[PDB]
């Protein structure tokens, strides 16, 4: 298996679709490494590691496709998916600049070993804090889930305290825009 | 219909060039711009890795 | 893992600081030489990360201790001995990881989130590190030589880390009692600018 | 087939994740085709002079679509455009045509004119109090 084509499913996995040799495994709510065995078990720690983002990314459309549907959210409940729905574009575009960068990195053709190649393991340096940011969304989904209405502003009074200042900041903006 | 330009929001602006905070320690307002990292240290051969302190401001 | 012992610590820094936080704000919720030489960097790649390599591998951790490795037997002595020295290095990052994505949790109250969260980002530096180090072994300007001096810098960082992640975690310091291990620790490092 | 939403067939041997992905994007074609031809049909003078106005501004936005759409074009023909940045551009596009598209399917189903299709708007922009835009 190419690095290459393991960006490719890391890619589609962040797409929540299956890559050719990394499928997701239902079973464990993420992308799971066909079991082929030229897979290196560092490569699959860190395809697990990119599945945990799609599982995350799977689980916001999940919640967004289940709310957007309900009339009975309310204006409230409404604005909150709207809210995850415009995090969920940030986090998209973000992963479009991601897939840009490795489009780019597959146009050079070349593996510089220069510390600026975009490696798997530089992938996932880089995508570990966005990594975080989605685990953080992810739990906050979690705790949210069910709550509507002052319920739902009751759990989002609590985010706000967040001790991570990235977070904190986020949550205090979502506060925001759900309390608007 | 676009991605509204994060012009606004210093939390906005910084999750723009840090994309929903991936990037570490870069910012950027250009789409095209190539990702690379920093250069390894020409002394870290010499010193070894030391743990890069950010700077107080 | 570290990561249970800080998420452990987090939910405990929750309760005694909202009964302590007046404040209103709930917490959110064979081999040839340069053969050898690539494959132990290819695992130490991974062990920067925390991954088992293909001949080096991670032996299951005992507590809130450092990673254990099992090495393959059939690597030069000299060569196992250099990598079982630069491992602690790799291990008290995967420990320091651990405890610093799980205490970075509002539950650990802002002080314990805010010093997991720059453990978390030191960890982050350390890894932009290591992948300029992996990169120069795939550009091949990484040597064994190389590698030990830089990662020795980076080992005492990973060390001292790994010794105050220890600390906290054994005294289970939260709070007063944290910024209080803090002083301590600060006056213990003294001697060590950085 | 009859009043749906137009269908697609996507050639079989397209690889899957190209195949989700396109399925993933086809529901903004199908809102933007379905939005066309209302805009087309209620454009006719029989239809008021509300239910026309309703169709110039949808007009007015197809247009901006399709500038947007060809300058989209044009970056593919400068090969500036990737799959995954045409999907992140057009999300919020998606978005905007199928809430518009929503909006005129309701109107059609309740066959709106003049006043009712008046508090049909009201109603419609009290249930957009979440989406600013």
């Amino acid at each position: 298996i190419t690095e290459a084509a393991l960006v490719r499913d890391i890619l589609y996995v962040f797409q929540g679709i299956d890559g050719k040799n990394i499928k997701m495994n239902n079973t464990e709510n993420c992308y799971k490494v066909e079991g082929k065995a030229n897979l290196s078990r560092s490569l699959r720690d860190t395809a697990v590691r990119l599945s945990e983002l799609g599982w995350l990314h799977n689980k916001i459309r999940r919640y967004t496709d289940q709310r957007s549907l309900d009339r009975s959210f309310g204006l409230v409940g409404q604005s909150f998916c709207a809210a995850l729905h415009q995090e969920l574009r940030e986090y998209y575009r973000l992963l479009s600049v991601l897939h840009s960068q490795l489009q780019l990195e597959d146009d050079q053709g070349v593996n510089l070993g220069l510390e600026s190649s975009l490696t798997l393991r530089r992938l996932l340096v880089w995508t570990y804090d966005p990594k975080i940011r989605l685990k953080t969304l992810a739990a906050l989904v979690d705790h949210c889930q069910g709550r509507k209405g002052g319920e739902l502003a009751s759990a989002v009074h609590a985010y706000t305290k967040t001790g991570d200042p990235y977070m904190r900041s986020l949550v205090q903006h979502i506060l925001s825009l759900v309390s608007h | 219909f676009s991605f509204g330009d994060p012009c606004g929001d210093r939390f906005e602006r910084d999750t723009r060039v840090s994309l929903f905070g991936a990037l570490v320690h870069s910012r950027t307002y250009d789409m095209d711009v190539r990702l690379g990292l920093p250069p390894v240290p020409d002394n870290a051969d010499l010193s070894g890795l030391a743990i890069k302190v950010p700077p107080s401001v | 893992s570290t990561l249970q012992q800080s998420l452990e610590l987090k939910r405990k820094m929750l309760r005694d600081k909202q009964n302590k936080k007046n404040s209103g704000q709930h917490l959110p919720i064979t081999l040839p030489l340069a053969s050898q030489e690539s494959a132990v960097v290819e695992d130490l790649l991974y062990v920067l990360v925390g991954v088992d390599g293909r001949y080096v591998s991670a032996q299951p951790l005992a507590g809130r201790q450092s990673r254990t490795f099992l090495v393959d037997p059939n690597l030069d002595l000299s060569i196992r001995e250099l990598v079982h020295r630069i491992l602690p290095v790799a291990a008290s990052y995967s420990a320091v990881t651990r405890f610093i994505e799980e205490k970075s949790s509002f539950e650990y109250g802002q002080v314990n989130h805010a010093l997991a969260a720059a453990m978390r980002t030191l960890v982050k530096e350390h890894l932009i590190l290591v992948s300029q180090l992996e990169q120069l072994h795939r550009q091949g300007l990484l040597s064994l030589q190389k590698l030990w001096f830089y990662i020795q810098p980076a080992m005492r960082t990973m060390d001292i880390l790994a010794s105050l992640a220890t600390s906290v975690d054994k005294g289970e310091c939260l709070g007063g009692s944290t910024l209080s291990l803090l002083h301590d620790r600060s006056f213990s490092y003294t001697g060590d600018s950085q």
